[PDB]
């Protein structure tokens, strides 16, 4: 099972099968990447204690996580050292012995495996065409925009959800209620809800831009139409607001 | 098929509250950021106190529905005022007797 | 040359002004936009009740 | 040394004097121009008055 050091984190939660770059920044923690080489090139990444403290703590963690393991021997000379990673797959604790440095006695991953996979066809397609709308739609993502163009032929609902639930952004907690759940195609269901918010509160953004937009032009058109009276009260003239007064 | 769709439709009706009340909670949200840059803070912590504690105390929910339609006018209005404030102390008045 | 950087400093604080006025004036109407379409199921009035 | 210390810091707050001077007079004339042409002469001759 391999006890491994749980090397803690700023923000960033890992998804297993990806290549991801780790910006190790801690005097307290790239000492845990020594450790790390120091227990066979091994991490096990465990949720970073939300709102952020910077103290490697047991009660600075979570209670699930994935391991992962180094891909390049990255020095920064500024007290950094980036590591990159591929996260395994989801373990727990059995003895976290505590730290500086910390660690968890590791177990092995948890299995879980595939079964009703034609619902699996259909949530995958409809998870394709999802993803496929949401890049087209969300344009604050500024995302790239020449890669599910080729991985589109896959089904690896694993992977698959893996990088396409991957690349874009939402909160931390729906991050752990992925993360820290044996359950499978619920948690795909769960990503394709996630997408489904997503179109939502879009639609609704533009929604309320148009109702700014003409309330806007309202205002614009009622100014000009209020002055239009205004001068045509000019050139009457006869219809002067004044010779009342020298009267 | 009749039975399973009961519970079909109780997970519909499942599905579509925390659609709009989720919902909701985002407009609630993009309110919050709005009075925060015309105003004082937050609102000055205002209508975030009395929402939360209209929901805990008691109550009979026609009183509920009533202070409902309460915080809906100082959503139109909140400075000043010889207009609002009556309103205000009016609310606060009934949510701080018990039930 | 005390003059024309005075001549600056009140150019700044112009175009500030300016804009503080402008997107105040906007984000109003994003509020009452914003609120509207929350009090979009009730649409009965008083008067007409 | 110690007596020409002393002219020249009178005189150096003699300018600053004239620095304050400067301030409130040129502020004073753009304050007032456009005063004026927010008015007729009138709205210049009752407020003074």
């Amino acid at each position: 099972r391999l006890e491994l050091p749980v090397i803690p984190l700023r923000n960033t939660v890992i998804l297993p099968h990806t290549t991801t770059p780790v910006d190790v920044g801690r005097a307290k923690s790239k000492r845990a990447v020594e450790e790390a080489m120091g227990a066979d090139r091994l991490i096990f990444l465990v949720a970073q204690r939300d709102p952020e403290v910077d103290d490697p703590a047991p009660d600075d963690l979570y209670t699930w996580g994935v391991q992962a393991v180094v891909k390049q021997a990255m020095r920064l000379p500024d007290g950094t050292l980036q590591v990159m990673v591929e996260a395994r797959a989801r373990a727990q604790v059995t003895d976290y012995i505590p730290g500086p440095y910390l660690r968890a006695r590791g177990e092995v991953f948890s299995e879980i495996f595939p079964i009703d996979e034609a619902v699996v066809r259909v949530l995958v397609e409809e998870l394709k065409e999802a993803f496929e709308k949401y890049v087209a739609n969300h344009k604050s993502l500024r995302l790239d925009r020449y890669q599910l163009e080729a991985v589109k032929g896959t089904s690896d609902p694993a992977m698959l959800a893996d990088t396409i639930a991957y690349h874009a952004t939402w909160t931390v907690a729906e991050k752990q209620e992925i993360l820290e759940l044996t359950d499978l195609e619920a948690r795909l269901k769960k990503v394709l809800g996630l997408l489904s918010r997503d179109l939502e509160r879009f639609e609704l953004d533009k929604r309320v831009a148009q109702r700014v937009k003409e309330q806007m032009d309202t205002n614009q058109r009622e100014y000009y139409l209020r002055e239009q009276m205004k001068a045509i009260q000019k050139e009457l003239g006869g219809e002067d607001g004044l010779s009342d007064l020298e009267a | 098929l009749e039975r399973f769709e009961l519970d079909k439709r109780v997970a519909q009706r499942v599905k579509e509250q925390m659609d709009t009340n989720q919902r909701e909670y985002y407009l609630r949200e993009q309110m919050k950021a709005i009075q925060k840059e015309l105003g004082g803070e937050d609102g000055l912590s205002d209508l975030e106190a009395l929402r939360k504690k209209i929901e805990e105390v008691g109550m009979p929910e026609a009183v509920k529905t009533k202070a409902l339609k309460e915080l809906d006018r100082l959503e139109r209005m909140q400075q000043g005022s010889p207009e609002a404030t009556v309103a205000r102390t009016y609310l606060d008045w009934l949510t701080e007797v018990p039930w």
